[PDB]
RNA sequence: GCUUUACUGCAGGCUGUCGCUGAGGACUCUCACUCCGGGAGGAGGACACCGAUAGCCGGGCA
RNA sequence: ACUCGUACGGUCACUGAAUCCUGCCCAGUGCAGGUAUCUGAACACCUCGUACAAGAGGACGAAGGACCUGUCAACGGCGGG
RNA sequence: CGCACGGAGGCGAAGAACCACAGAUUUCCGAAUGAGAAUCUCUAACAAUUGCUUCGCGCAAUGAGGAACCCCGAGAACUGAAACAUCUCAGUAUCGGGAGGAACAGAAAACGCAACGUGAUGUCGUUAGUAACCGCGAGUGAACGCGAUACAGCCCAAAC
């Protein structure tokens, strides 16, 4: 909420998570805030995911601005457990990143473009 | 020295407490959701041990039985009303806004919904003076002009039992019996009649206060006795 | 490159600036309505917790404790006292609020032992600290190479004896040289002059 | 006064403790109850 | 033990200042905070309370 | 605590039923109110000083005091010539 | 066949008594824990607070004691200063909390015989009534080092 500045529609989120699953089964993904943060810094992040139900918020606060001064696009997910399941984890995940997608390059690109229009 | 009587008071020991367990009811304005729709019948008139004045037992339409701070002229059988659209008759309770100016009121609220604070003793009453969209001015029994929220509820009429103060106690026994019903230590020994150790005015070979009686507001407890921050004293001038 | 943790750390270097400021103003409202000791699922400051020995593991607990701000709540003398000993107002306690916080927490969890604690801010009348506690009886910890040291009998009630880091710090044991003459090996052994 | 079952057991013990050192103990030990209590002269507990 | 314009201090009261504490020399506001209200909600409001310090009074007490 | 109390109350004091009455004094002391001007601490601010600091000075000035007024059914006073 | 030498009687070569180790039994109150109570009572009990958790008291923890010693907190006054306020008595007496068989401390953001030097920590001897404090009064009072004792050095957080 303090780091969230734009609302992502449920349908748009569905598109994003579906793309994440195929991204792990084809390309490559990073699970967990630490790994996600390094991707944004190293430049290998194509699309980063950030959960909105993170408590404490400190854990993710930095993403929305780190991704900006690195030109990396990000999208907000409503639930931490859905992001983790999409990434293929039994547990939840505060943040994940698509490091080089796979057969989702078109979808991801569009999703990234849709977010820009959504402010 | 030793702590003065005023200090023993604050400890709230048995001697200084009021016989609450003997008290009847915390006479507060009945709560109503809205719309005003609420009335009751006076079932009886009782003596209130805490105020030495009469109190009306009232049974409401919803079945609630509660003692009420009775104004003068209320009797068994009478129908009392409480709400925004209540009838402007003695015994009824409605916000100061709905109460026409120039009309005597009692048991006035200080903050809307508190249940009544001002003008509750025998015979007293507050005078509702000015209306407004923001404030209703009332003249309390002390003569002070009190600006209040027009939403503050109040009962119409003067409190019952007026004139109680007109008859003298005559003898100590009568005072004794009244005192026994209040949170007060009685009788009263004059400070000047005590030993120096017991009170600032104590000591001396003859009875007279040590220094002058008018004490500063800033005086600490144990010393604040006599004429507390008096703006003047005596009768002349 | 930088750890995600380093960002939580950097944010907390100035709890009155940026997002953290907004966050604190919001949380403190909820904290003021909470109890004295409140167990919490996750540390408010991950970097600090982990840095202090915390682990997302069974037997590791965290609790936020609030203690009143200010000097000693002292009762004035009721018998003869020389002017030096007649004070009340300016007297301060020798244990710091963080240490009081740690103890109040340890008492709430009789079976757990205090591992460490850290500050999470303060309003105008109280301070909050989050204490990391450990269950010395859970096998998850009895087998943890990094934490099983706290399972030793001599670590029982370590907070009440000042064995905590904040405890040792408050006992004036930081310096190994000059200034620590009356503090090491213990305040009591040095006649209580530390 | 009203005695409870326990008070009564103690009073009972106190009364039996008030017995004399049996005749045989004198012979066996080749020669005194230091706890000889009297209802009037002495005073029990409780 | 007691007294006081004895000496020296310590509580306590009053008062300024810092923190809590925010938006647009006097003022508006609401979001912290306080109170009223079962509640919805109302009043108050960056004051008050509380923490800290400074000046004044201070046989109430040592 | 007072208080299931709200000035026809309750707190703090003095005097001490009734009856006839209760003069004069506000300079000192107390209390309270006001106050142009004077005095009045700390923080912040300005000058000097110190590559910083200690420190010196300045500006502003709260309650309080000066000053003014009210008050004796306040403490008390009611003489010499 | 206790202290304890009596009377009656009994036990022991089926090896008793007696001693060592191990085990059985082990009423009621008691931290006292189902609830209450001056050691009893009433109708299934980890009461209370916690951790784990099959979220069920299922598996666990705490409580109280102990001669002093130990560690963390609160903290006098008589007294000395030929009075007394800072100072002193003294961080003493006493109080709150807590561990162990010992505690605490401990592998340098050290020392500073200033070095081309020492090398975790306690403790003992000394340094020394020295430096330092103090109505610079009365009084108060270290450390580095040195000689010894015993010696021991490691693990995380993060980077990846
Ligand atoms: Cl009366
Ligand atoms: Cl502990
Ligand atoms: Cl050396
Ligand atoms: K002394
Ligand atoms: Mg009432
Ligand atoms: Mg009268
Ligand atoms: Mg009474
Ligand atoms: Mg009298
Ligand atoms: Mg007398
Ligand atoms: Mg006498
Ligand atoms: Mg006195
Ligand atoms: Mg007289
Ligand atoms: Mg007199
Ligand atoms: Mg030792
Ligand atoms: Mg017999
Ligand atoms: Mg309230
Ligand atoms: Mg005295
Ligand atoms: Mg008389
Ligand atoms: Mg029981
Ligand atoms: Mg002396
Ligand atoms: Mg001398
Ligand atoms: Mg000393
Ligand atoms: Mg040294
Ligand atoms: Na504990
Ligand atoms: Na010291
Ligand atoms: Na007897
Ligand atoms: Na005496
Ligand atoms: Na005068
Ligand atoms: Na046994
Ligand atoms: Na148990
Ligand atoms: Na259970
Ligand atoms: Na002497
Ligand atoms: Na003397
Ligand atoms: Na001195
Ligand atoms: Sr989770
Ligand atoms: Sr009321
Ligand atoms: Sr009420
Ligand atoms: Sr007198
Ligand atoms: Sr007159
Ligand atoms: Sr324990
Ligand atoms: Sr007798
Ligand atoms: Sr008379
Ligand atoms: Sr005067
Ligand atoms: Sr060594």
């Amino acid at each position: 909420p303090v780091y969230v500045d734009f609302d992502v529609p449920a349908d748009l989120e569905d598109d994003a998570l579906e793309a994440l699953e195929v991204a792990r089964d084809t390309g490559a993904v990073k699970k967990g805030t630490n790994e996600t943060t390094k991707s944004i810094e190293r430049g290998s992040a194509e699309l980063v995911f950030v959960a909105e139900d993170v408590q404490p918020e400190e854990i993710v606060m930095h993403i929305p601005e780190l991704a900006d001064e690195k030109g990396v696009p990000f999208i907000f997910v409503e639930q931490q457990d859905d992001l983790g399941h999409a990434a293929g984890l039994e547990v939840g995940s505060a943040a994940a990143a698509v490091t080089d997608a796979g057969e989702a390059d078109a979808d991801v690109e569009d999703i990234a473009d849709k977010v820009e229009e959504l402010r | 020295g030793r702590r003065i009587q005023g200090q023993r008071r604050g400890r709230g020991t048995s001697t200084f407490r009021a016989p609450s367990h003997r008290y009847k009811a915390d006479l507060e304005h009945r709560k109503v959701e809205d719309g005003d729709v609420i009335a009751g019948t006076v079932v009886d008139i009782e003596h209130d041990p805490a105020r030495s004045a009469p109190v009306a037992a009232v049974e409401f339409e919803d079945g609630d039985r509660r003692l009420i701070l009775a104004p003068e002229g209320v009797g068994v059988g009478d129908e009392l009303q409480v709400g925004v659209s209540a009838e402007i008759a003695p015994g009824n309770t409605l916000p100061l806004a709905e109460i026409p100016e120039g009309v005597p009121v009692c048991n006035v609220e200080s903050s809307p919904g508190d249940g009544g604070k001002f003008a509750r003793a025998s015979g007293v009453n507050a005078q509702l003076l000015t209306h407004d969209r923001n404030v209703a001015v009332v003249k309390l029994p002390s003569g002070e002009m009190k600006r209040l929220d027009p939403q503050c509820r109040a009962t119409i009429g003067v409190v019952a039992g007026g004139g109680r103060t007109d008859k003298p106690f005559v003898k100590a026994g009568n005072k004794h019996h009244k005192m026994k019903a209040r949170g007060t230590k009685w009788p009263n020994v004059r400070g000047v009649a005590m030993n120096a150790v017991d009170h600032p005015f104590g000591g001396g070979g003859r009875q007279h206060p040590g220094k002058p009686k008018s004490i500063s507001r800033n005086a600490p407890p144990g010393r604040k006795v006599g004429d507390i921050a008096s703006k003047r004293t005596g009768r002349g001038g | 490159a930088r750890s995600a943790y380093s960002y939580i750390r950097d944010a907390w270097k100035n709890p009155g600036d940026g997002q953290l400021a907004e966050l604190q103003w919001q949380r403190q409202q909820e904290w003021r309505n909470e109890g004295a000791v409140e167990r919490i699922e996750r540390p408010t400051r991950l970097d600090k917790a982990r840095s202090q020995g915390y682990k997302a593991k069974q037997g590791v607990i965290v609790a936020r404790v609030s203690v009143r701000k200010g000097s000693a709540r002292k009762r004035r003398h009721k018998a003869g006292r020389r002017s030096k000993r007649q004070g009340v107002t300016r007297i301060t306690r020798r244990k710091d609020i963080q240490r009081v916080a740690e103890e109040r927490a340890s008492r709430t969890f009789p079976n757990l032992r205090v591992l460490n604690s850290y500050s999470v801010g303060q309003d105008g009348r109280q301070k909050w600290h989050e204490v990391i506690l450990i269950d010395p009886n859970h096998p998850a910890i009895q087998n943890d190479d990094d934490l099983s040291w706290i399972c030793a009998d001599d670590q029982a009630d370590r907070v009440f004896r000042g064995l905590t880091g904040a405890g040792r710090r408050n006992r004036g044991l930081s310096g190994k040289g000059k200034g620590s003459e009356k503090t090491r090996p213990s305040l009591r052994s040095n006649g209580g002059k530390g | 006064g009203k005695k409870s079952k326990a008070t009564k057991k103690r009073l009972a013990k106190l009364d039996n403790q008030n017995s004399r050192v049996p005749a045989w103990v004198m012979l066996k030990t080749d020669r005194r109850n230091h706890k000889r209590r009297h209802w009037r002269r002495n005073d029990t507990d409780e």
